[PDB]
């Protein structure tokens, strides 16, 4: 029994062009725990990304926060790429600043 | 207020790739404070909150010895359970355990708990009496009869009512500034058209702690879940949490709708209207 | 502090 990840992509503080911030990818609801999560800037993997220690919810599904400090601009596009056994190909979720 | 200490652990077998991966984390309420990862280089329990760092080296030696000892139990249990379920050696399987204790405002014990899972399903749980167990299936019933006969619950109960509470009491004082706080949600509404005839009202809660919150939509003061939507509460990364709830409404009827926000940090629930 | 005891299943 395998559970597919929920994914949210968002900033720590309200986004302001040229003001430093943190880009978050919160992946939750999944099982088993083995997962690969990458943060992308204009399609390229951001090298320096950190993540929380593995924990799980009351229903035993796992959750992780992946994050990196960033300075948003008007043209730069950000995304989170989740690679999990339940996904036949990796799922890419775009950062929507309003969300 | 009332508070919890909880320990979470995950052991994942890796056949033909060495020892199981074991990861354990400890929390006081929604604040993580320790970790152990059997694949990491330190092979130590490590601090993950500023207010635990002051614990002396004896503490870290104790926590390291005890978390390693639990990892050895779980490794043997992966084999035992594989056998109970007549599973192949080739497959990866997971044991998860969570236990904890709760105290009231004066630090008195309220309740203890322990639950075990196998491959993400219930396996065995301590009952609320702290004296007996509930098994989910015929394999876990083997474990139940064994733990009952050995009076194991008595040792767990002694921890949950004793050590657990004493240490939680200590952490609550050393970490008072972080742990005895309630940060109320900063709230606001957005409004955008979907089309000529419908609009989205989104009710935002930002910067709150603890994570528990309720966001409710009402229509003419009557509860409303038709045509609504809410995201899971999510961590901001700085020790606070975020959530939102939205509703699609007929353009021109925004005034009927209210978002209600309940959080421990609010003296009174908030009602937001457009 | 983590529980110092554990029993196999």
């Amino acid at each position: 029994i395998q559970r597919t990840p929920k994914i949210q992509v968002y900033s720590r503080h309200p986004a302001e062009n040229g003001k430093s911030n943190f880009l978050n990818c919160y992946v939750s609801g999944f099982h088993p725990s083995d997962i690969e999560v990458d943060l992308l800037k204009n399609g390229e993997r951001i090298e320096k990304v950190e993540h929380s220690d593995l924990s799980f919810s009351k229903d035993w599904s796992f959750y992780l926060l992946y994050y990196t400090e960033f300075t948003p601009t008007e043209k730069d596009e950000y995304a989170c790429r989740v690679n999990h056994v339940t996904l036949s190909q990796p799922k890419i979720v775009k950062w929507d600043r309003d969300m | 207020g009332s508070h919890s200490m909880r320990y979470f652990s995950t052991s994942v077998s890796r056949p033909g790739s060495g020892e199981p991966r074991f990861i354990a984390v400890g929390y006081v309420d929604d604040t993580q404070f320790v970790r152990f990862d059997s694949d990491a280089a330190s092979q130590r329990m490590e601090p993950r909150a500023p207010w635990i760092e002051q614990e002396r080296p004896e503490y870290w030696d104790q926590e390291t010895r005890n978390v390693k000892a639990q990892s050895q139990t779980d490794r043997v249990d992966l084999g035992t359970l594989r056998g109970y379920y007549n599973q192949s050696e080739a497959g990866s399987h997971t044991i998860q355990i969570m236990y904890g204790c709760d105290v009231g405002s004066d630090g008195r014990f309220l309740r203890g708990y322990e639950q075990h899972a196998y491959d993400g399903k219930d396996y065995i749980a301590l009952n609320e009496d702290l004296r007996s167990w509930t098994a989910a299936d015929m394999a876990a019933q083997i474990t139940q009869r064994k733990w009952e006969a050995a009076r194991w619950a008595e040792q767990l109960r002694a921890y949950l009512e004793g050590t657990c509470v004493e240490w939680l009491r200590r952490y609550l004082e050393n970490g008072k500034e972080t742990l005895q706080r309630t940060d109320p949600p900063k709230t606001h509404m957005t409004h955008h058209p979907i089309s000529d005839h419908e609009a989205t009202l989104r009710c935002w809660a930002l910067g709150f702690y603890p994570a528990e919150i309720t966001l409710t939509w009402q229509r003419d003061g009557e509860d409303q879940t038709q045509d609504t939507e809410l995201v899971e509460t999510r961590p901001a990364g700085d020790g606070t949490f975020q959530k939102w709830a939205a509703v699609v409404v007929p353009s021109g009827e925004e005034q009927r709708y209210t978002c209600h926000v309940q959080h421990e940090g609010l003296p009174k629930p908030l009602t937001l209207r457009w | 502090a983590i529980f110092q005891s554990s029993m196999t299943k």
